[PDB]
């Protein structure tokens, strides 16, 4: 290999998909995780009719499409829309072959076998890429956040997980994952909003509700302290203005929103908060690291954006964890982008490239390849 | 494989303390050129008195 060829680094979100090449300071591109087809044949008589779109081209023709999600839950169910999502990523985003430059991965932590193998498979064969390596999304947040032990709560746009790391070692047996996400928290604000008075019920209505939720909502530090202000006062409220021209206002759900990933009994799911989460999954593991653990307590992921999580989630495990433990919660500015950065930070690292899957490792072993080479 | 690339990955550190570096040559050069040059002319104004 041309040591002038850097690496690819593809970021398999849920919710967004972020690409761009090894050593760049942010991905070139981001753009949702969807694939969308006519609804109708002949509606797009004269523009360009095509079997499927994906991205942006996708989502801004929503009223006219039927949008899918390949992952789900930060798992793929469709391969071909992934595949389709890939080809994209590619050749559109990127404008690069994918046979001329290696391609890094990102995976959810507990990824099942059988999808490993499906993705080495499908970056073989159709892609015919050179060589390509798969890495845990939460190693790659640590790895960008400063540090090689440390808890990463990665919460995504499907899933969210506590990834307890001891030099770069994800534990799987302290491995904690929790069906909530971005996508429930829009879910849960559309509930909210209706309750308010404000209904939304299509598709494009659920992207302002989640527009609203990425602008306007944050994490209080006492949720009981904020619903006594919120009723008692409303300088808690803020306006919003529709694509329509009509404002409304948004009250109290700001912060009743993401009080979910606290407390999930607002949604009828009887699992543990996210601190709750992270602190049993710093005690399953072994007693001489948990020191190390909480000193290194990363948050990673888009849903983790929200302003005054971090003082929540500080608060939390000070309240959880001994006395005698040092809590310090690490929110990177970036901290949405830190899977994409760790991943372009690994794959442009001398001492990696004898980490790759090569095209000859992968046609003398077969997928099995990446249960060898990728942990 | 995973011990082998943490302590790759701990040279990024190491890297990352070479730029820390940077900022401690500007502190030492901020700090020296002040110190310095202001006794220099204090003496000699006191000196030259």
């Amino acid at each position: 290999m041309d040591d002038d060829i850097a690496a690819l680094v593809v970021d398999n979100g849920s919710g967004m998909c972020k690409a761009g090449f090894a050593g760049d300071d942010a991905p070139r591109a981001v753009f949702p995780s969807i694939v969308g087809r006519p609804r109708h044949q002949g509606v797009m008589v004269g523009m360009g009719q095509k079997d499927s779109y994906v991205g942006d081209e996708a989502q801004s023709k929503r009223g006219i499409l039927t949008l899918k999600y390949p992952i789900e839950h930060g798992i793929v169910t469709n391969w071909d829309d992934m595949e389709k999502i890939w080809h994209h990523t590619f050749y559109n985003e990127l404008r690069v072959a994918p046979e001329e430059h290696p391609v890094l991965l990102t995976e959810a932590p507990l990824n099942p076998k059988a999808n490993r193998e499906k993705m080495t498979q499908i970056m073989f064969e159709t892609f015919n890429t050179p060589a390509m390596y798969v890495a845990i999304q939460a190693v790659l947040s640590l790895y960008a956040s400063g540090r090689t032990t440390g808890i990463v709560m990665d919460s995504g746009d499907g899933v969210t997980h506590t990834v307890p790391i001891y030099e770069g070692y994800a534990l799987p047996h302290a491995i904690l994952r929790l069906d909530l996400a971005g996508r429930d928290l829009t879910d849960y604000l559309m509930k909210i909003l209706t309750e308010r008075g404000y209904s939304f019920t299509t598709t494009a209505e659920r992207e302002i509700v989640r527009d609203i939720k990425e602008k306007l909502c944050y994490v209080a530090l006492d949720f009981e302290q904020e619903m006594a202000t919120a009723a008692s006062s409303s300088s808690l409220e803020k306006s919003y203005e529709l694509p329509d021209g009509q404002v409304i206002t948004i009250g109290n759900e700001r912060f009743r929103c993401p009080e979910a990933l606290f407390q999930p009994s607002f949604l009828g799911m009887e699992s543990c908060g996210i601190h709750e989460t992270t602190f049993n999954s710093i005690m399953k593991c072994d007693v001489d690291i948990r020191k190390d653990l909480y000193a290194n307590t990363v948050l990673s992921g888009g849903t983790t954006m929200y302003p005054g999580i971090a003082d929540r989630m500080q608060k939390e495990i000070t309240a959880l964890a001994p006395s005698t433990m040092k809590i310090k919660i690490i929110a990177p500015p970036e901290r949405k982008y830190s899977v994409w950065i760790g991943g372009s930070i690994l794959a442009s690292l001398s001492t990696f490239q004898q980490m790759w899957i090569s095209k000859q490792e992968y046609d003398e072993s077969g997928p099995s390849i990446v249960h060898r080479k990728c942990f | 494989i995973a011990s082998t690339m943490a302590k790759d990955v701990r040279q990024f550190w190491s890297n990352v303390e070479k730029v820390v570096q940077f900022k401690q040559q500007s502190r030492l050069e901020e700090k020296r050129k002040k110190a310095l040059d202001l006794h220099l002319d204090f003496i000699v104004g006191q000196t030259e008195k």
